[PDB]
């Protein structure tokens, strides 16, 4: 049952990626700030898989 | 030579069918698209030494009759066609399908097999092929100074070309839905050929007619619960211990008796 | 011990000022109605729009 | 519900709940675990014997 | 053959009762509103070879005569009606009840079972009912366009309605309570039944009679003890051994009277 954790860690990551590209790229003129969206899935019904 | 000897034979054979679909099972956790199995076991004739309800006397009738079993035999190994874990791998060319369908293939001799791995790959000739070197069914083509491929929700794989400045269409990725899923026949290399007992395929566009929903980018995992296998070979390796014992009993039993 | 079903806890969540134009929350029960290609129709509570 | 504009709505989803009920159900299959393992380990013993 | 052997097996079986109650009580352990299980043993009856208290003379009489035991047997398998500790998940359509008495419920056939779980949803046609499908038997329905639902110690429900900013009452929760709380039949998906073992059930308003009051936003735990489970599930083990090298020891006796 490793997948929900492995997702939600990779999501992490990329928010945090976005978050380090965000404030590294402060001070460039023609830059515009980016925002990480998420969603969550379901295949079957009753449990979720991240 | 003695009727015990031979259920316990059977029972043995049966554990250890058990076994081997477990330790199938536990090998393959990690192939993609894999889909576990699960045996059931049914038992044989049964030996009527005094028939039951039968007119014992002109009044009476047994309420039971006297009826010994001849063993157990393992009657089908079903598939579990369930839906896997989604995972993530970030390629181009990596399709996993939610909920029900097969991707065609089209197999060297001629025939057609059928595929629920979404992992594919370009040959030297541009076709969309799987990993194994067989190509799908469609045909899709892959032209060579490609920049970028996408594969929408439904089958329409596109690809984006350097000076067009609009992604050209290059075909259509449809897949086959069968009405008796567990009924296919499995062979090598993560093929499914049909059979009598499943259906008639009927290709379809994914997202209509019950089918499933491409996803670009994700793979499907196997539907292997770990953890449920270890208490499955303790219970089968208690059950074999016991049989084997019940082998002992009889023929310690049948010594005894040739010893005289 | 048989499991009963899983159930989804509908308390309203804390509604944060991201900014934009195109993204709105609801302070009480209701869905936003969506509808798909095949022309099924779902129901979703997610402010992001474009 | 009365519309709010520019705005989003969390996940209503409290770290500090889930962790405790992690904790409390690690230790309850655990402790299921141990009851496989009593019962196993009993059948052992009866079948040597 | 032996009566050694019976004895041996009665205990056998004793002790795999004992397990099996355990292990029961400790897989539904999160169970809102469940109640622990204890079995009670007995004595089976007893071979007496010489009568004590006999006339053995005259004037002489044997203090105590040859009596064998022939087993024990398990009684009883009774509830524990313990007060559970109360959660808090501070939602609105789940009621814990403090101190005795059940919720009632009309079962799909006609009849009436009773439940100590609070934790109510609405069906699709407004009427509370439990997790199952399983509606009050007091019929409290929950009229549309419902801002909130407010429970009082006592049983009476008020919702607040969209206008008027005054909260109407729609039912109330009167709680049934029993002489024998033990003699409840269990069955399954979390209910009881009335059996002649158990008294008459008689209704009564939460606060009155004895009866609990209600608490909303709480839930009531299992009353399992986790930390004796362990401790008597070693016990169990070691007795169940115990009598296994029991049997064993009558088993070569018997093979080493054989041998002759």
């Amino acid at each position: 049952s490793f997948s929900q954790a492995v997702s939600g860690l990779n999501a992490a990551a990329t928010n945090l990626d976005v978050i380090g590209n965000n404030i590294a790229n402060s001070a460039t003129y023609g830059f515009k700030s980016g925002t990480a969206s998420f969603a969550d899935m379901f295949a079957g019904s009753k449990v979720g898989l991240g | 030579m003695i009727s015990s000897l031979w259920i316990a034979k059977t029972g043995l054979d049966a554990q250890q069918t058990n076994m081997d679909v477990i330790a199938n099972n536990l090998a393959n956790v990690s192939t993609n698209g894999f889909k576990r199995q699960r045996a059931v076991f049914e038992d044989l004739l049964y030996q009527t030494i005094r028939q039951p309800g039968a007119q014992s006397s002109e009044q009476t009738t047994l309420p039971s009759g006297l009826q010994i079993g001849t063993g157990v035999r393992p009657v089908a190994t079903e598939r579990l066609h369930s839906q896997g874990n989604l995972s993530q791998t970030n390629n181009s060319k990596d399709v996993a399908i939610k909920g029900q369908g097969f991707f065609q293939v089209m197999l060297p001799d001629g025939t057609s097999a059928y595929t629920r791995d979404g992992s594919f790959q370009v040959d030297q000739n541009g076709q969309l092929v799987t990993a194994g070197g067989f190509q799908v069914q469609p045909a899709i083509t892959i032209p060579a100074n490609a920049l970028s491929i996408t594969i929408g929700r439904d089958g329409v794989v596109s690809v984006t070309q350097q000076g067009q400045a609009a992604p050209v269409q290059v075909g259509q990725l449809n897949l086959t839905t069968f009405m008796n899923d567990t009924g296919l026949e499995s062979i090598g290399e993560n093929l499914y050929i049909e059979t009598q007992s499943s259906g008639a395929p009927n290709e379809s566009t994914p997202g209509l007619n019950g089918a499933g929903l491409l996803y670009q980018g994700y793979v499907e995992t196997s539907n292997v619960n770990v953890a449920e296998e270890l208490v499955n070979m303790i219970q089968v390796q208690r059950a074999y211990e016991i049989n084997s014992k019940a082998v002992s009993t009889t023929d310690q039993m049948l010594q005894k008796l040739t010893q005289l | 011990v048989k499991v009963a079903g899983i159930t989804q806890d509908f308390t309203d969540g804390t509604t944060t000022n991201t900014g934009r134009g195109l993204d709105v929350a609801i302070s009480q029960n209701g869905f936003f109605r969506l509808v798909d290609s095949n022309g099924s129709v779902f129901y979703s509570r997610n402010g992001q729009f474009k | 519900g009365k519309l709010t504009n520019g705005a989003l709505e969390a996940s209503n989803v409290d770290l500090s709940k889930e962790l405790v009920n992690m904790i409390v159900a690690q230790r309850n299959y655990q402790s299921n675990a141990q009851t496989i393992k009593t019962q196993d380990q009993i059948l052992n013993t009866l079948v040597n014997l």
